[PDB]
């Protein structure tokens, strides 16, 4: 047990540097006002300065914070209790995260919003499953309107539909790891470009994808004989640990958008018996598209039908 | 079938036409490209089969 | 022998017989789909000199290089392009060598060449020397480099530098790329080296003489070259002039300002059944409700429309100089009804190339009721030169999101010219994804 309470009501978080005051406590008396435009391995660091804070007595506000994926770096908050809030009796507000992946980890985490309601905007990648499910989880389902958690803005840009790639075959080694998936295909296959699979050691079975932002990511495409299925070798292994890998495909976007839904396998942990260029990411994309609409466009001019 | 887009669309054209061979005769007037039936929309070999020549 | 209209061939090689008397295709060439690998070389055509428009392959089984089908095929003019292109070269399954050998200019257009497994001397072409706007050229998916095997004579071809790479360039193992010498400055050459006539391309039969031309820099008439369209004759399609009454003979046209046009310009109208002039709205449509513009072959349906009373979907991924061609096919557009909606258009700096455009009459709104739209695109760091536009969106409202480069002010400033003043939500014109990437 330590107490934070701080001179400052509204203890505005600028910087890892701008939390050192609050570095081993837990009850912050007051406000916060989240800020943090820019930064690296901030989330390992605020994960010490302030992965100890427990209780709220006021709102969180979170404001232009582009750098930083998830709020999870907040490891240990239970409660946020809302005596003092804001304009519109705002007690939780995320505004304008250009890259906010995830709230906080929704299969263990607790949480409660005692006196207030929240507001989310602009967040565009923060896709409403994952808040609907803090309105459901945090003690404040029907305290808010949809035009406070609104559909259209947040959540824009993010991928959230989620066909699985079902793991077909797995193979274990004393050094080494192969895993195997079944033929995947969109419903037009050139919209696949390759697959992504992330593997880490996960010592227990709690881990996320939305680790700080911690994986190590290899990449593969379809195989040539495109009878087999897709699969892959890991070397990076060691004795007897226990790694949590899955897999991502990737690939285009378009007007179809609305129904490039994209893949994510469910985490699969496998313990072992006892570089890409971040131009080609692009240019790629790009290769691939402008072919695929000069394709189309072709077959489009070929064929006409018979009398 | 459901639908086809690339090598597969003009691999089951050349299936489904075999030596008949394909239609041609430049319009000029279009109703829409073949990649906006058996692609996006829906596709049926019913179709495919008159582009072919006969 | 000048062949025409267009002339598409599939299916058989057996379709290849209608080019024995071609020296010219006044059209396009497709020579496509042939699946069945049936014959080799006694398909030969040494006549064909000149494609006015693009030449297209495709699916071709069977063809190993394309210098044994056309000697000679010294100007692809490309008066009309496929997308971007004067020659395509797609998925050739057996396409060795690209051939051509006396390929020496290609007007218009780009090329295309790509999918195509087993090619090569693709490297060992001096493009800048057969085009420009090289830049354009896209030879992407072909044998990969290490695979190539490219070797010629000498490895007595000459020498060239691009991109630093010095190397000798030559089309196939047999024989070599070769080009005139700066004696001849901007002109041609013959073999052996001998300067050719002024108003000659590719090549000549001798030098510095009318008829010996095979191939024409601008006009040819009468069996001659000539620079300019001699007087109570007219300009046909690309590359000739014709008499009037072959104007008036040609049937599935009307002189006007000296060329024979298949349609009089808007504003003008054809006086009856006339063809010798033609005296001072082309409303134009659907096909599809809307029109998609990918490509500048998507603008030339355009090129004399000036209202167009349809839908309107911009999509210009890349292309190197279309920010001006553009102004040509779509500048003239002075009414656009429905809606107009933009988006991944990363090519575009501007929509300055719209130069006449003034109404958008919200004719048939997107979902949402938005009459203008403009998402995702990135660049487009400015709309227009608002100080002098009038621009009134009549009905519906506007929409902007995702424009990186577009300062909110140039869009605050949209409602000054256009309207849609108490016609919007913060929704619709956010502060937050417009511009933050600006400069
Ligand atoms: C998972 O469990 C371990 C042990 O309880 C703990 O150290 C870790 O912080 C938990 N969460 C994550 C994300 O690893
Ligand atoms: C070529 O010209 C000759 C002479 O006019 C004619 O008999 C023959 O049919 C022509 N062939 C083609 C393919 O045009
Ligand atoms: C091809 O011919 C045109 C017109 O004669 C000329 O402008 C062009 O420069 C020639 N080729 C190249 C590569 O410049
Ligand atoms: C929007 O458009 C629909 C038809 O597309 C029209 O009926 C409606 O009145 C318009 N205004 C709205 C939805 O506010």
């Amino acid at each position: 047990p330590k107490v934070c309470e701080e001179e400052k009501k509204t203890k505005t978080i600028d910087s890892v540097t701008s939390a050192q005051m609050l570095q081993g406590c837990t009850i912050f008396k007051g406000n916060l006002l989240i800020n943090i435009r820019r930064g690296n391995n901030i989330a390992s660091e605020l994960e010490n300065f302030m992965g100890l804070i427990e209780v709220v007595t006021g709102y969180v506000k979170i404001r232009h914070s582009h750098a930083l994926v998830s709020l999870s770096f907040l490891k240990n908050l239970r409660l946020i209790l809302g005596e003092e809030q804001l304009e519109g009796n705002y007690s939780f507000y995320v505004l304008d995260n250009q890259n906010l992946q995830q709230l906080w980890d929704w299969d263990h985490r607790n949480l409660t919003i005692k006196a207030g309601k929240m507001y989310f905007a602009f967040n565009p990648k923060l896709c409403v499953s994952e808040i609907y499910r803090m309105e459901e989880v945090t003690g404040t389902k029907g305290r808010q309107s949809k035009g406070d958690i609104n559909t259209r803005n947040n959540g824009e840009r993010a991928s959230c539909e989620s066909d699985v790639l079902h793991f077909t075959s797995t193979t274990t080694s004393k050094n080494r790891i192969i895993i195997t998936w079944h033929r995947y295909r969109p419903p037009d296959y050139r919209d696949l470009i390759s697959f992504t699979v992330y593997y880490k050691e996960a010592p227990f079975k709690n881990v996320t994808e939305y680790d700080g932002q911690s994986w190590n990511m290899v990449d593969v495409d379809l195989p040539p004989n495109k009878d087999v299925e897709p699969g892959i070798l890991l070397h990076g292994l060691k004795p007897w640990t226990q790694y949590a890998v899955y897999v991502k495909a990737v690939t285009l976007t378009m007007v179809e958008n609305d129904h490039i839904r994209g893949a994510k396998s469910e985490i699969l942990y496998i313990r072992t018996n006892a570089p890409k260029t971040e131009a080609e990411k692009q240019a790629e994309k790009e290769e691939a598209e402008y072919r695929k609409v000069f394709e189309n466009f072709l077959h489009n001019s070929i064929f006409v039908p018979r009398p | 079938s459901e639908t086809l887009c690339g090598g597969e669309l003009v691999d089951t054209l050349q299936f489904v036409c075999g030596d008949r061979g394909f239609y041609f005769s430049r319009p000029a007037r279009r109703s829409r490209g073949i990649v906006e039936e058996c692609c996006f929309r829906s596709c049926d070999l019913a179709l495919l089969e008159t582009y072919c020549a006969t």
